Formats: C-alpha cells, structure tokens, sequence
DNA sequence: CTTTGTCATTTTGCAGGTACTCTTATTCAATAT
RNA sequence: CUAAGAGUAC
DNA sequence: ATATTGTGCAAAATGACAAAG
C-alpha cells in the first residue's frame, strides 16, 4: 500500500469531482442516511435521505474519501471536503 | 515459544455505528476476538502490542451494502509451540495414558509411552502421581519436556511432549 | 544501407545479419523514388532517446506493452532505421486540438 | 422482462455500474456460494448450521470465502469443470497491473 | 506464488524450519524487512507488563512472586474484561518460571546474546532455559551443534546463571 | 461488433484512453481531453479574411496613423500613443496573432473556419455585454497592459493535465492549443476595445466565466467513451460510382482484402 | 427470506486462473464414484446409490436434504462425482491441440524435436505471449520427421554433439474422426495411435518443453488433456423425465461397463477396439455433439442431444442468453401514449403497475409515520404497501396479515411498498440503439393501462404511438435510485454526446403551432392573453 | 497514414447521407482498429484474437473454443474488463465504479 | 536436392433487439416373461 | 413441464 | 398382457505445385 499511494503533496489528478463521484457519494450517504446513520447537518424538514445527502454535500459534511485508481494501480486520496463541485 | 508478529484483521462495520467512537469500536472488536485466541496458523494469540496507535487505515464501503471494511493491522504476541523444542511447565493432571504439563495457554499430553520405564502411573496416591525409583511427578510439580509432535487445529492446538531423552524430568 | 536494383538472392539475405553492433538495411529503389514521409497523410515521427523512453514510461507510468505498436517493417520505421524497443514520437495536425503528441513503440 | 445485452450495454455507457449490477443480481438471480484459498474451485462442503467448511482433497476447513455470484455463472462455471475445465476463483491479486 | 496444493518439509526447531512466515526476515507493517526477534520468559513477560500499564494508562486518562501475582491479577482485571483464560495461564506461568526480574537484567542478557551473533531463536532458548553446563545446552538444542564454541557456550551459561536472581 | 469491440475502452484520471489491459489508445481523450457535449461550432477569426483584412482586424500602432486607434476608445487613449513599452506588447501580440493565423491554415488547408470547439465565446462576450450595460459610447476603462496580461493568464490558467513535469506539461499546452488560438483571435486589443468595448469588470467577468466554462468542459475520469463511441457509430448506421452506407461500412470495419469499388485518386 | 447466515469472509473474485483438472484432483474433489447407469432403484421412489443421482451429489427431491452438505436445494451448490473410465479417451475439444503438441513433440522419448541448438529456435523461444511461441514452435517442428540424437554443434557444423534424442523417426499425423492416424515413413506403416501411448509419451515430456509449449506445470499439463477420470456434475447442472446430460453419463457408463467386461472376460481386439471406439464416441458427443463429419448423436425420441458446447455457445447460451443478458423482477411492459401535460422529465405508470411494481424502503424516524400509513393501507389500493420485511430476514404478506393485526414497524425494518409519484424509474425502448433510447424518468400514477410520456422525448427513444410497447425498471436500493436520478435522467440527456447538439427538440403538432403562432399577422386579446400567461406554470404574476 | 487515411473512409461513410458525428468518436474507432501497429478488424479474427481476459473474449463469440484454449493456456484473467465482471455479478469498474469510496475517521471527529 | 511463393481448395463460424398467441409431441413394433 | 414449429407486434 | 431394445460470405488454414537456387 506504501508504494501505491501517491503522497498527497502530489497528487496530479483534477481537484474537482466528477459525475461519477458525486452520483455515488450521494448513492453512499443517501443510503447510510437510510440505514439510521448520524447526521451532521439541521434539518429544514427534509425527510427523503438522498435530498438529505446532498444538503450534506452542500456544505461539504459528508465524512467520505474518494480513492482514485490510476492505471497502473497506484491511487489518490481525495477527501469529499477538498474537492470542488463544480457541475 | 513467545513472538510477537505483526498480524492484520479485516473487521466490518454497520453504517448505525460510523460515529464519533467509530475508533473505539474498531478497537474493542479487535479485541474480544484476537485476546486470548487460538489459530493453527501463529499459535495462541495473548495479547495485543502498541495500544496507543494501531493502525487501522480508512476502511471501504462496500458497495450495496453500506458497511465499512477496515483492514486492522497491529502487532500481536503469539505462542507458537514448535516440533522438537524443549520448555519448561507444571503438571495439573496425570492419568493412565499420560500426563498434561501447563506451558503457557497450552496443555501437552505426554504419554505413558514416553516416560522410562521406571516411572510408573500410581492411583492410589491423592491426587494420582507417577513415581519412579528416584523421583515421582505429581500434581503441580515443575518438568521440563520436549515437544516433538505437534498437530495444528484452529481453535484447540495440540502438542506432544516428551521426557525420554537425558535432562528431562523433574527440575 | 544497401539499395538495389531489383531483388536480393535469398541466400544473401540469411547473412544480412552480420556481427553486432553493425546493421545493415536494403531499400529497393523503385521504393525510394518517392519519400513517404512528405506526403501530408504521414506525420512527423521523432525517434526518441534511451532517456527519452525512461523519462515517457515514468511520467505516463507505462509498460513497455501498454504503449501503441509500430511493426518494424513499416515503410516510415525502415525509413528512420528503426530497432525493436525503440520509441517514436509523432506529432499529427488534430482537428480538436491543433496539436496532437503519440507515441509507438517499435515492435 | 429480458435485460439483454445491449440496454446493459446502455447502462455502461450511462456509468450507472451499480444499477448494472442491481439489475443482474438482485433483480435477477444472487447466489452466495463458497470457495475455497487453495483451489478455486467450488467444492466446499458447508454445513451452516453447524458452521463447518470443509474442502476435501485440499484438506483445509479455514482458507474459504463466500462469494455472491450469477446462479447462472455457477451453473456456467459447473458445467466447465464437468467439461475438465477448472475455473478457479480466486479473492486476491497475483500480479501487478 | 499461487501454488495448488503445497508441499512442505515437517516443521522441526533442530533444523530451524521455523516455518515459511516463521523466517529470519519478516516485512513489518511499515513495508520494511526486520529480523523475527523472539521474546525468553522473562522479557516475553515484561513485554507483556509493559503492554498492559500503558493501555490502564490510556484507560484512566480516557519483587515477591505472591505479591506480583496479585498485582498482576489486579491490573488483569482492571485493564481486560473476559476470555482471559489463556491469558492467566500464559501469566502466571510467566511469573512462576520468569528467569529474571527488571529490565536491567533482561537488557543486559538481550545484548550479551547479541554479542554471540546467534539465530534469534537460539538465543530465546538460550535465555528461556535455565541450563548449567554445556553438553546440556547442546543435548536440550540440536540447534546449536557446530554453531557456537564448547567453551564460549558454557562461560555465557555461566554468567547467565550468575545473573539469576530470586 | 462495434461495441463488443469498443466496451471496455476507458478514460482514466491520468486522462488516457485505455482498455482493460491498461493499454493506451489515446494519450488524451478525443485528442483535447474535452467532453463532447460541451463542444460548440465557433468560427476561427484569424484564419480567414485578406491580410489587409487582418491588419485592420487586429493590428495596433500606437507610433503611425495607419492603424491607429481613436483615443475615444478608451480612457487613456491619448497617452498610449508615443509609448514603447506598450507598442512592445501590441508587437508581440500582432506576432503572435500572425503565428496562429499561419499555424491555422496549415491544419486547415481548405481554409474553414468554422470548428467545434469547447467554450462559445461570442455568448459570454453577449452575456456581458448585456449584463453590465455597455453603451458603446463611452471610453472605455481598461488599459492596453490589462488586456494582454489577463488574456495570457487566462491562457495559464486553462488545465487540462494537472501533472508537474515537461512531458505532462508539454501536453496540456498541446491540448489548448487550438482552444488558446480562438481565444486570442476573440479578445484582441483591437477587438476587446473597439468592437466589444468591455470595462474593467466586464473584462475581468468574461475571463472568470472562459476559465469557469473551460474547465466545466472537461471530459470526467471513468466515462466509458469506447461504448459512447461505438453507439454514436453504430446509430447512424441504421438510419442509412462508389459504394457507400452499411455495405461500405461493412467493407470497413471488416478489413476486407478485396472490395466492391477500389478507386485511387491523383492530384 | 434469502440464504441464511455464512461465518465465512466475504470477498470479491480478482483473478480466474483457467486450467485442466487432474485426475487426482478428480478423484480428490469427488465425493461418490459412479458406477450405475440407472438413476431411480427398483422401488422407482428413491435414487440408486451408486447411480447418477447419488443422494451425496445433491437432493433430487425438495424434500430431503442433500446426503452430503445436509441443505436443502436452495443452498446445496451440487456436489461432483466421477466416473472411473476404464480406458484413457481424447478430450474432444483438446484433439487438434494434442495433434499438434504429438507433432512438436517426439513420439518415443516424448522430448521437443528441435532443441535451442537450432538456429529459429532461439527466436521461436524468445516470444513472450504462450499462443505466438506455441504457433512459432509447431510451424517450425511439424515438418521435421526423426529425433535427431545427435546435431550439429551451435559452435560450428563440424562436431556433432548428441542430445538426448533416441534418433527415431517421428510420423505424420492425420485426424480421421475421433482418433488419430499416424503414418510412418516406409524403409509408410499406417497405424491408429492409441490414447494410451499418446498419454504416456504425454507424461513423458519434461517440464522445461511443455512449459515453452504453452502449458502450466502446476494448472495444465499436457497429459491432463487425456480423460481418465470424467467428472460427473450434480444434478443441478442436469435437472429432472431425465435430462439429456444424464441419458449422455448413462450411455457413457454403459459403454464404460461393457469395455470393463469384455477386457476382464478376454475377446477379440476387434470387439475391444470398437468398445473403445464407442466409449470415445460417447464421450465426445457427451461434450461437444456437433463435430464435423461424424453423425450426431441422436436422442430418443431421434432429436440431437443438448451437449455442454451447445448449452454455452449461441445467442441462447449461458454467456448471452443468462450472463450478458437475462430477465430481470420489478420490471413492467406496455403500451405507450404522448401526453401534452406531461413534464419532460416524467413518465405516466397505470394504476395496476404501480400496485404491482414496489420499492423497498428502510423504516426510518424520518418515514415512519407515512410507511405505517401505506401498511395500513395494505396491497390492494394505491398508494400502499404490499410487503413488510423484518430485521431477521422473514417476509410477512400485507394479505391474510391483517388478520395477525396491525404490524409496530421499527427502525430497521424494510417496508416494499408502491411505487409512488417522482420516484426515479428506468425507461426504455428497444432496439435501444443509444444511451439516450433508456433515460430515468419520475412517476406520475394515472388512471389508465398505458404509459404516458412527453412529446419531446419521443425523439431519443424513436418511439410513436401507432402500438409501441416500452419497459420499466424500477430500482431497489438508494444508491441505484441515486445514480439513475442523477447520471440517467432525462434532463441530463438533452444535449448528446453523439454530436454535440441537443437530442430533443420542439415537434408535431407544437411545431406547427408555433409557427403558426409566432407570425406578424397572429395577435392575440386580452381573455386568451390571461388564459396563455395562466397556463405557463413559472409564470412571474406581471401581464 | 493508414490510421488518416481510415479515418477519413469512416467519415465518409457518416457524412454521405448529410448525418454528422463529433469526430472524437471516429477517432477513437480508428485508435482502436491501429493500435497494434496493423489493421485490427472488428471481427473475431481482430479483436478478439487479443490476449485481454478470456471471459470477455468469449462472451462475443467461439465461446467454448475460447474456454479450451483458456483452460489449456492456464491463462489468468485479471477481471478488470466490464465483462468479467458482468458475468461475476460484481461492479464493474466503470463510472461510479472506477473508483473506491472510504471514510476519513478523522474529518468524521472534526465535524462533531 | 530442398525451399518458396503461390494459388486452389477445404474448414468454419455467423448471421438485430424486445414482445405476443397457438398447436403438437414426446421411438413403433416384435419378443419374451 | 420440456421441446419443436407456425403466425404476429414495434 | 406389458417392459425392453433395434447457406453464403469471407477470412483463415492447409495442401499441391511449378519455378528457383
Ligand atoms: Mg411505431
Ligand atoms: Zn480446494
Ligand atoms: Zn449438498
Ligand atoms: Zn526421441
């Protein structure tokens, strides 16, 4: 794992989430929101989990990392909260 | 004999527990599964070194699922008995057979047709000893044996031991 | 480099490989009567040094299959006296970008 | 109604990698068979009500992994070894990328 | 590799097949390779003391052999909770057969056996046995024939036997 | 056929196309790293036109009169004339400017403007225009150095490849070549001041929204671009001297050793 | 209610490594030697032990567990047998391969003909992939015809150095049917090769050759392509009248059993030969029923039989008709109608399908009160809900369990419920040529049998309303709803990647009207002003 | 040359009936099909004659051929193709699963 | 004398995607228990 | 139930 | 009286065969 992580002084990767990513963050929080897990933001009386997720995303609550895999397998850490949402 | 080895564990955890003391948790189900354990593989497994800081990564959310993956690796102190080594323990049991001797966590069962001949198993004394021309091994009396057998299950390791061979015995 | 009239006696081929580190290389010349290489279709191939190979499979963390193949018998690697292993790069006028860098390695 | 192979080729081109596999798993057929570490072959016996896992001829009872796969792929990896073909599965990288 | 099958020689400490993840080298978690150092009785036993008051340290902030066992089973209790059936008997074995006391005796024999440049689990032995002359040593550890000299192995026998305390 | 050909084609976050077998097909995607829906068809300015034409498009003297520019168009343009330091930026952007005009009619030998590109600059130059009522009357607030600089940093600031080293380097300069060409065929000096007429702010807005939609134009690591492809491909296809539609692309994609029409064309 | 509870670890497949079973590992893995040909004893009520339904391959019967894992046949995967052939038989689908390894191989010392003293042989061996260097290794070896014992020394053409080649001549090898005839030239002797002495030339090659042929030493070996012990797969793979798989082990084992006897009794070579022969035959058609030239095997009732080759190949296969594409629950099928006061983006579901189709939903604080609601409704009227899953993994039907009373949902539990309004549902047309022919779409339950969509959608989907059909597909997890609602849906579709323009537009009767309406002559008064400003939904309030 | 030259054959045949195709997509066929250093056609004497995983391989066509050679070859298949993981039943690693999601204990303490 | 390229054969694997309904048929006949 | 065939919808 | 057995491509691969050294 030592010589796959890429230092992350160094990462080369964009620093802004894809489609992907963000479809699947919330797909992963929307579903940890269903299955009763905490949530770290007020609720304004929402009560569907995804709509949840993505007030959680929002302002950048959501306690996920992606771990991008190079080709060669090597992988980048790239906190939730670091990457810009853009789209 | 003791070890200590560097040893992983992949534990899963349900989306309800991801809170504050996610770290806590991971810490305590390592332990109340490794502490005190036994495996085929590494032995008895004692104790868990370096409490402070065990490393335990990220974890991985599996997918469709929602629960997290963490691959806890940590040092652990192990007692791997190996074949043909000599160790010291004390006797807890005698019977027919053989005896059982105390080493460590584990119990070797020296048989009655590894001994000298003139040590022979006595009933009549309480508890039941074996007494030879010099010397009688009871209960809670100091031996040293050599393991020379060793059959690797999971959940109960059993071992051989000896005392045939000169400088066995009573200590 | 050999260039001939019409063709070479199949037994003068078999000792074409001579001694390393010496090469030799036959053109026939009604192959060589037009350069290939000048048509607008072929772009600029630049072989590229043993550094250059290193440097490229570290930065795009290759292997030395994973890159695009050229046949070393293919009329611009005769051309450029290209050897197995060796790396060209080829710069193409793209139309989505004005310039477009690729590279072959010569298999 | 029959997914065929080119609406699962839409939903690749799509992205949607877990609604793919939604679809051809739990909405179709998941079946969770065991394997075990040394050959990767299905021939564990598991008994889980008394929670034994036994591989005979590799003789181990704790190198075995459950897997959830295609009733279908089993059956399909089944009628290759009845055909001499040994499909071995296996939970680990071998090799480097 | 990803053999079928295995085939392996019958583990046997005289030929010191310890075991293919049992070998002198052993990848540590930092992804470095480290020697497999082997814990004697004693040092096995302050190793695991050491364990177990730092981690009632991290609780609270978060010698005789009857008086050592009661501690022991004190601090047993207080730091760990159940399925310490093994754990008792691997300590209080330790207390009754511990060949010496603090760290400064267990320091300075670690290091004596280094001196010898031995196979680390020779030199556990070595330290976990209390033997006294040198065909005994040599009798109780195939291991050691054509390895070390007849009399360096008896003089180290010897101040290890001095060292013996209590 | 195609898209079992073309299913496990990839791009990754290095931004190559690659297989299952991490083969490289593309050492970027589409050859520029952009998404294709973001791609709209915008005309290339330099490219056309006489070379009188272009001068008075673009060139700027501030030391003649015969291309000049009138001192109403922005606020310091009595002062500009005379100047060397700034004739000095004017002379390397009009160099520039020559440069992509003769890079530009080599890759386009038919000379056509007309080119999907990523970024529709006409829309925000109207976005802006509408946005901070510009009148085109009043003289303008930028300086001659403004312009240029930001446009050049604008340039710097267009990252396709992230990486830190010449090869990488090279090849995002490669890759917004052509992107970099338009944009300064847009936001001349001359252009900027005359026929837009920006402000300060209305300048700086356009540079932030280019920049904002050049990167929102980027194509996203995972996309399945191989099975994108062979769709787009194959679509058309049912839809449908020499042959031509599902026959020829039959004769094709299946390398055929001999083919119905095999006709050779001489210049 | 699924599979119940399994303590072992739960991984990922990463890598299949393909090979060749051993007959040891044949025999290893089995857990009943098959040695009957009959199925059912004479009782006709139980299954022949010994027979092709040995109770320890599995339970033929729903209602006795398997005699060897004690499941039932929703857990027991099957379990092999194997069939000790009384004589070695070529693998069908091996043959060739084997022709052609006999052909690079020499066939009395069982050594590769042409050593790397041989000049091509050197780059013959330096290629990297198996297939090239084994295609290299037969085209430059087939034609060389005698052992060579002693050759040329790669020094010089002078001395001769003698490898370890016994010197004989090799044959050339035809195929004629199922055995291989191999001519020897004449001092040309014809004669069949026998599998036997294929097998033991097989065995014979050393490691260092076969592993530059091509093959595993520890996953393929040459010799494992010569059956000795067949497998016999359980009776899930051949299902119960028998199938035809299990007729194929029944004929095997009759062939099987009439070789053993007329070997142990003594006859004639001819009648060996031809039990052999049919042994082979059998065993063939057994895998692969559709060679060239030799006559199908035909089943009873005089149809071919289903081999194993004809079960995996075509487009009604394992691979394409099961694993690349196969039918799927929660999914609808009807026909489609336009709707003018539609949104784009949503697709009318009749009231039926939306009482069938369902949704699971974890109860949660957030739904407790809406999901007790829906099961208080029950299954038969919309919105409802149609089943309550417990934490334990057990099914209670909202039908005869209003009798039990009413259910005390808790956090934890699943309720699968109606698809309501705006849930996120799959949508496509077939062919379904591009990703836009299959979009997400939100449901809005209507009163009638048909789906309802958009004009504007109807271009990606090319769909009409002359009697076209389309599916739906209805996730069933929160991650899936998630990535089809923000990846699939149909807002999102609006521009194509195919080339670079919208894909929906303004058409039909629309079109025409807005031509018609955006004309200088058009104008409009006051009343139908107000009723075109009301009908526009974001309207600002301002005339 | 022969890649151009491919290329503008493809989009000839797109552009003889007036349809219009974004070149990135032809440009990525022709990528494919002269990738080896050959013409690669799209048939399963091109294509699929590469060593890319036997279960994709065989999921396009001679299925059972591609099994035996497979299983002769021992060959090992890496299951990074859509195919492999199709018929495994697992996510592919494509879009949303190109990637790995995990948590960062540390960012979850310092919300709370 | 053996290549050597070359034609003329042989294989040989394939042949859009979903969906609906109905109809027939499941070895014939002779022999022996 | 299975199989084969025929007709048919887009 | 009834169970048991007597098709049209089109690429690839392969073989036959007049010329060449
Ligand atoms: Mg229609
Ligand atoms: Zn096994
Ligand atoms: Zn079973
Ligand atoms: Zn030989």
């Amino acid at each position: 794992l030592k010589e796959k992580a890429i230092p992350k002084d160094q990462r080369a990767t964009t620093p802004y989430m894809t489609k992907y990513e963000r479809a699947r963050i919330l797909g992963t929080r929307a579903l940890q929101i269903s299955m009763n897990a905490p949530v770290f933001v007020d609720l304004e009386g929402e009560t569907d989990p995804l709509r949840i997720a993505m007030k959680e995303l929002a302002e950048k609550k959501i306690p996920l990392v992606i771990r991008r895999y190079l080709p060669d397998g090597s992988f980048e850490d790239w906190s939730v909260e670091e990457l810009i949402v853009d789209l | 004999m003791f070890f200590i080895k560097d040893l992983s564990l992949n534990i899963t955890l349900h989306p309800s527990f991801f809170g504050p003391r996610m770290k806590q948790y991971l810490k305590t189900k390592l332990l109340e599964e490794v502490e005190g354990s036994c495996t085929g593989k590494f032995g008895y497994i004692l104790c868990v070194l370096d409490y402070d800081n065990i490393d335990i990564q990220r974890g991985r959310i599996l997918p469709t699922d929602g629960s997290a993956e963490f691959n806890v690796k940590y040092r652990a102190v192990v007692f791997k008995p190996f074949k043909g080594e000599v160790v010291d323990g004390t006797v807890v049991s005698c019977s027919q057979h053989g005896f059982e001797v105390q080493v460590g966590p584990m119990k070797v069962f020296v048989t009655k047709h590894l001994m000298p001949q003139d040590l022979t198993f006595n009933a009549g004394s309480n508890p039941p000893s074996y007494q030879s021309s010099e010397d009688v091994i009871t209960i809670k009396s100091r031996i040293r044996v050599k393991i020379e057998g060793c059959i690797s299950q999971v959940s109960s390791i059993h071992a051989i031991g000896s005392i045939k061979e000169d400088y066995l015995g009573a200590i | 480099i050999f260039v001939y009239q019409n063709n070479i006696t199949p037994s003068a081929m078999k000792l074409v490989p001579s001694i390393p580190p010496a090469t030799i290389e036959t053109f026939n010349e009604a192959a060589l009567v037009v350069n290939i290489t000048h048509h607008e279709l072929v772009p600029k191939h630049i072989r590229l040094s043993s550094d250059e190979k290193r440097e490229l499979l570290k930065r795009y963390r290759l292997k030395e299959s994973q890159l695009p193949r050229i046949q070393r018998a293919d009329p611009v690697a005769l051309y450029l006296g290209l050897k197995r292993g060796e790396v060209v790069k080829i710069i193409r006028k793209s139309e989505t970008s004005g310039r477009y860098a690729s590279y072959r390695i010569c298999m | 109604l029959r997914f065929g192979e080119m609406e699962r080729d839409c939903m690749i081109a799509h992205g949607a990698a877990s609604f793919l596999k939604e679809r051809l798993m739990e909405a179709s057929d998941a079946f969770r068979v065991h394997i075990c570490g040394i050959c990767g072959l299905m021939t564990v016996i598991a008994k889980l009500n008394h929670n034994q896992f036994e591989c005979k001829g590799c003789d181990n009872k704790i190198d075995i992994y459950q897997i959830h796969i295609p009733y279908a792929a089993k059956l399909l990896f089944q009628e290759l070894m009845a055909m001499n073909i040994t499909p071995r599965l296996y939970t680990d990288r071998s090799r480097d990328f | 590799r990803r053999r079928l099958k295995k085939v392996e020689e019958e583990e046997n400490a005289a030929t010191l097949q310890l075991g293919q993840e049992f070998q002198l080298k052993q990848i540590n978690h930092q992804g470095e390779e480290e020697e497999l150092i082997a814990l004697n009785l004693s040092e096995a036993r302050l190793v695991i003391k050491e364990a177990l008051v730092e981690r009632r340290r991290a609780f609270k902030r978060s010698e005789t052999r009857e008086k050592e066992l009661e501690s022991i089973d004190v601090l047993l209790e207080q730091t760990t909770g159940g399925n310490n059936k093994d754990l008792k008997n691997t300590m209080q074995y330790l207390t009754n057969f511990s060949r010496f006391r603090d760290q400064e005796t267990v320091g300075a024999v670690i290091q004596l056996l280094k001196s010898t440049g031995l196979h680390p689990f020779e030199v556990a032995q070595l330290g976990s046995l209390a033997c006294d002359t040198a065909d005994e040593a040599k009798t109780l550890i195939p291991s050691l024939n054509n390895k070390i000299s007849d009399d360096e192995l008896e003089r180290i026998l010897k101040e290890l036997s001095n060292l013996e305390t209590l | 056929r195609l898209v079992k050909a073309l299913e496990d084609i990839m791009v990754h976050y290095d931004n190559t196309t690659r297989n299952s077998l991490g083969n490289v097909i593309q050492f970027i995607y589409g050859e520029d790293g952009m998404d294709a829906a973001h791609i709209e068809k915008q005309s290339l300015d330099t490219i056309g036109g006489s070379d009188a034409a272009f001068e008075k498009r673009y060139r700027v003297d501030l030391l003649n009169t015969d291309h000049t520019l009138d001192p109403s168009l922005l606020e310091s343009g009595s002062e500009i004339l005379g100047d060397l330091k700034l004739q000095v930026l004017l002379d390397e952007e009009y160099k520039q400017l020559v440069k992509d005009r003769k890079f530009l009619r080599e890759v386009f030998v038919d000379g056509e403007a007309n080119w999907p590109l990523p970024v529709n600059i006409r829309r925000i130059i109207q976005n802006a225009q509408q946005t901070f009522h510009i009148d085109h009357t009043k003289p303008s607030d930028l300086t001659i150095k403004d312009i240029v600089l930001g446009v050049k940093d604008l340039q710097e600031n267009l990252l396709v490849l992230r990486g830190k080293n010449e090869i990488i380097q090279n090849a995002q300069r490669d890759a917004v070549t052509l992107f970099c060409c338009l944009l300064r065929s847009r936001l001349a000096t001359r252009r900027v001041l005359q026929e837009y007429r920006l402000t300060k702010q209305a300048f700086d807005w356009v540079l932030s929204n280019i920049e904002a939609q050049f990167l929102r134009s980027v194509v996203h690591p995972g996309e399945m671009v191989g099975v994108l492809a062979a769709q787009s491909i194959g679509e058309p296809a049912t839809q449908m001297k020499v042959t031509s539609g599902v026959p020829r692309l039959k004769e094709i994609l299946n390398v055929a050793k001999n083919m119905k029409t095999p006709s050779l064309t001489v210049y | 209610v699924g599979q119940q509870y399994s303590s072992a670890p739960l991984r990922t497949v990463k890598e299949v490594q393909f090979g060749l079973f051993s007959p040891e590992e044949v025999r290893a893995i089995s857990v009943a030697k098959i040695r009957f040909p009959e199925t059912m004893d004479e009782t006709q009520t139980r299954a022949k032990i010994g027979g092709l339904n040995d109770p320890r391959l599995g339970s033929i019967d729903r209602n006795l567990k398997c005699q060897t894992c004690q499941e039932g046949m929703n857990e027991c995967p099957g379990h092999f047998g194997h069939i000790d052939l009384a004589k070695p038989v070529f693998h069908v689908g091996f043959i060739a391969k084997i022709k052609k390894v006999c052909e690079c191989v020499c066939m009395h010392c069982g050594k590769l003909l042409l050593d790397e003293h041989n000049e091509l042989m050197r780059q013959a061996l330096a290629i990297k992939d198996s297939k090239k260097r084994f295609a290299a290794i037969w085209t430059l070896c087939k034609t060389k015809m005698v052992c060579e014992t002693d050759v040329p020394s790669e020094d010089d053409p002078t001395q001769l150095v003698s490898r370890g080649g016994c010197g004989n001549t090799q044959p050339t090898i035809r195929k004629d049917g199922l055995k291989l005839v191999g001519s020897w030239k004449k001092d040309p002797e014809l004669r069949v090769l026998s599998t036997e002495e294929i097998l033991n030339i097989f065995k014979h090659i050393s490691v260092k050759d076969f592993t530059s042929l091509g093959f595993n030493e520890v996953f393929s070996r040459p010799e494992w392509m010569i059956l000795t012990c067949l497998p016999v797969p359980p009776p899930p793979v051949r299902p119960s009248g028998e199938d035809d798989l299990t007729f194929k082990l029944a004929d095997i084992l009759k062939a099987n059993i009439s070789l053993e006897t007329l070997e142990h009794n003594g006859a004639p070579h001819h009648a060996i030969e031809e039990a052999e022969s049919l042994l082979q035959f059998h065993v063939a058609t057994y895998m692969d029923n559709d060679i060239a030239g030799q006559p199908q095997a035909l089943q009873k009732s005089g149809r071919p039989v289903k081999s194993i080759r004809a079960r995996l190949k075509g487009k009604e296969g394992r691979i394409r008709g099961n694993l690349m594409g196969k039918r799927v629950d929660f999914s609808a099928r009807t026909v489609i109608s336009g709707d003018p006061n539609l949104e784009l983006d949503q697709v009318g579901v009749p009231k039926s399908i939306a009482k069938t189709l369902t949704y699971p939903e974890v109860v949660t604080p957030y739904n407790i009160d809406r999901l007790t609601q829906l099961v208080r409704n029950g299954p038969n009227e919309h919105p409802g809900a149609k089943y309550v899953i417990r934490d334990s993994g057990d099914r209670i039907d909202l039908r005869y369990s209003k009798r039990a009373g009413d259910i005390q949902l808790q956090y934890g539990w699943k309720v699968e419920r109606h698809i309501m309004d705006n849930d996120p549902v799959l949508f496509n047309r077939q062919p379904s040529l591009h990703k836009m022919s299959m979009m997400a779409h939100r449901v809005k339950v209507i009163p009638y049998s048909t789906f309802r969509l958009n004009l504007s959608v109807t271009s990606p989907y090319n769909a009409d309303f002359d009697g076209d059909e389309m599916n739906l597909h209805v996730p069933q997890s929160e991650e899936t709803r998630a990535e089809l609602s923000q990846l699939c849906a149909v807002p999102l579709q609006i521009v194509s990647p195919q080339s670079n323009k919208p894909c929906m537009g303004i058409v039909q009767d629309t079109l025409c009207g807005i031509r018609k309406l955006t004309l200088r002559d058009t104008f409009i008064e006051l009343d139908q002003v107000l009723n075109m400003l009301y009908w526009v939904p974001d309207w600002d309030g301002v005339i | 040359a022969g890649r151009a030259a491919l290329y503008k054959e493809v989009y000839n045949v797109i552009a003889s009936d007036g349809s219009y195709v974004n070149y990135r997509h032809m440009a990525l066929l022709v990528d494919v099909m002269t990738t080896q250093g050959g013409l690669t056609s799209v048939t399963r004497h091109g294509f699929n004659r590469s060593n890319t995983g036997a279960l994709m391989r065989c999921s396009f066509e001679e299925t059972v051929e591609i099994l035996f050679e497979a299983g002769a070859s021992a060959e090992l298949d890496d299951c990074r193709g859509v195919s492999e993981n199709v018929i495994l039943g697992q996510m592919a690693p494509i879009g949303t699963g190109a990637f790995d999601v995990m948590i960062d204990e540390e960012s979850l303490v310092k919300y709370m």
